[PDB]
């Protein structure tokens, strides 16, 4: 009866894992962040403005960096914010973007790479 | 007693009593014939 | 002493070679008349009158 | 030459993109970010007062008072753009700024493997951020600049290490400062000895050193001091003021900073946040008690930045006062400035956003402390 105020799902390692693996046929956004990091407040309403744009063109996630901090650095995670933009063909190669990247930054990479 | 019952091995502060109060580092601190030796006599 | 700090508010509790060690107290002055609320070594909360 | 002197900061231009991160043990809800600001007043030790980018420490130290140019590459596309636009509005100069029109700004290639059942990647082709080759520098800025700034960041590219290295060579041949602003990123803070290894050649190859406290116990021991502070007497304490289970604010001997301490090292800066700046010299070391409230703002603080406005007002005086290298109670004077930086930059959403100017700079050190200390 009531709509859940937010589209993005918090994924583990493992799950992240099994649905890279898994086939894809829409892009696939990983978000890195942590509560306690300043920016990553303004990257998260980004990303739900983005995950209301593409409602089902492409998929949302988002990774706390406290729960899977080695999986993190393992991915090459330098910082936070932190987005890894993968396509669904597994031939291509992801894109990891640093940075608070604007929304039209998100939209070009999603439309022109994905 | 222990019959009428109805957990298995095989599977800083001092007391001051006289009430209690506790002493600690919080509320106490410091400030500032052959040769004769201390020892038992037999 | 001259060349010493000053000692603070408490009682010694304990006397050693070159040292003591002092239990913190607090004294309040209180002019004739005034009412104790306790009797000796009676324990005090915070806040209590 | 111009007045004040130009200070060059080298390696990549982002917006905000904080490095320094580790595990906290108290999150707050995962999805409601409204509850995100309980973390900023009150923070993970490492996060007390983060560093950014060196482009955050330039238009820092430009809004001081001081003049700053940027070194390093961005891409031809949109973003590239407006990075150099946001930097160019704040008076920061691009000259030292190239342009590569192949490359995408503030993006990597990247591989995703399964190595042994776990997730992983590998770069592909690095962003332009970090592609700068010695070739690409920019001669004039590092010949007219009299300090040389760079994090740690560059130490995790090939390229943009070589390209730092002979950067520092260029600038110490014109008589330039060499400027460590460690802020370790992620990947370092894996364990003690290969950041050691990684960091020797820079950590000797610098004149100025930042390193917050936790960086410099990590670098040195994480656990020694872990059980130094939880340690309490088990009778009584060995003096007063330990009676009253004061915050640490624990002052490293120069003994225990031998490992790390070299010959050039003219000035080391340890900053516990704004709170404590313990500083080392050659001849002398002591410590600058600050403060910090970001409990009067409880809407609009933000610590993001607040480390670059401390680096960046430790440079405004540097280049302003040579005497602070040899002075105790002048370099004293001179890093509250520095600590009022830092204040003021903790009130502010974003860390470009709030960066505080000169003026108020100076007025909220003139009020934060007793006129005898100013």
């Amino acid at each position: 009866f009531v709509r859940e105020d937010y589209l993005v799902r918090k994924l583990s390692a493992q799950e992240l894992q099994d649905l890279v693996k898994g086939e894809r046929k829409v892009p696939l956004i990983v978000d890195f962040y942590a509560t306690w990091c300043g920016p990553c407040i303004l990257m998260a309403q980004e990303l739900e403005m983005l995950a209301v744009e593409y409602e089902s063109n492409a998929m949302i996630v988002k990774v706390d960096t406290d729960d899977e901090y080695e999986f993190a650095r393992d991915m090459q995670v330098r910082g936070l914010p932190t987005l890894f933009f993968i396509s669904p063909d597994p031939s291509k190669d992801a894109i990891r973007t640093e940075g608070l990247i604007p929304l039209q930054m998100m939209r070009d990479i999603i439309d022109n790479d994905m | 007693r222990k019959r009428n019952n109805p957990m298995n091995p095989f599977y800083h502060g001092t007391i001051r009593m006289f009430s209690l109060l506790i002493l600690s580092s919080s509320n106490c601190f410091r400030i500032g014939t052959i040769k004769n030796s201390s020892g038992p006599l037999g | 002493a001259k060349k010493e700090p000053y000692l603070k508010s408490g009682q010694v509790l304990i006397v050693q070679r070159d040292s003591v060690v002092i239990r913190s107290a607090k004294p309040y002055l209180a002019t004739p008349g005034a009412k104790v609320h306790g009797h000796y070594r009676e324990i005090l909360y915070e806040g209590d009158t | 030459y111009d007045d004040p002197p130009l200070v060059c900061c080298f390696g990549a231009v982002q917006k905000e993109f904080v490095p320094v991160v580790r595990v906290h043990d108290n999150p707050m809800h995962p999805d409601i970010y409204s509850q995100w600001k309980m973390l900023q007043w009150d923070p993970p030790e490492f996060g007390r007062a983060p560093g950014g980018p060196p482009s955050n420490v330039a238009i820092s130290h430009v809004r001081l008072g001081g003049r700053a140019a940027f070194m390093g590459k961005v891409g031809g596309d949109d973003y590239g753009e407006e990075l150099v636009l946001m930097m160019n509005k704040e008076r920061v100069q691009t000259r030292g700024v190239k342009f590569d029109e192949g490359a995408s700004t503030a993006c990597t290639r990247v591989k995703i493997k399964f190595e042994d059942g776990k997730m992983k990647a590998e770069t592909v082709k690095e962003p332009p951020e970090d592609s700068l080759l010695a070739s690409e520098l920019n001669l004039a800025v590092l010949k007219e600049a009299r300090i040389f700034h760079f994090n740690s960041e560059v130490l995790t590219s090939p390229t943009m290490e070589s390209t730092l290295f002979k950067a520092i060579q260029w600038s110490k041949k014109f008589g330039g400062l060499i400027f460590f602003d460690l802020n370790l990123p992620l990947p370092l803070w894996r364990s003690r000895n290969e950041t050691r290894k990684l960091i020797k050649k820079s950590w000797d190859e610098a004149n100025i050193i930042e390193v917050s406290q936790q960086e410099l116990e990590f670098l040195l021991d994480e656990e020694y001091y872990e059980r130094r502070r939880n340690y309490t007497p088990q009778y009584f304490a060995e003096d007063f003021e330990q009676t009253k289970n004061r915050r640490d604010y624990y002052h490293y001997t120069p003994e225990e900073i031998k490992p790390l301490w070299h010959d050039d090292l003219k000035l080391l800066v340890v900053t516990d946040g704004t709170l404590r700046l313990h500083y080392y010299t050659p001849k002398f070391d002591g410590v600058v008690v600050g403060t910090e409230d970001v409990l009067i703002t409880p809407f609009t603080c933000d610590r993001t930045g607040s480390g670059d406005a401390v680096v960046a007002g430790i440079m405004r005086k540097l280049t302003t006062c040579p005497e602070m290298f040899e002075d105790q109670d002048v370099l004293e004077r001179q890093l509250r400035f520095a600590v009022a930086a830092g204040i003021i930059s903790q009130w502010t959403i974003g860390a470009v956003r709030g960066f505080p100017t000169e003026s108020a700079t100076q007025n909220l050190k003139e009020q934060v402390y007793v006129p005898s200390m100013w």
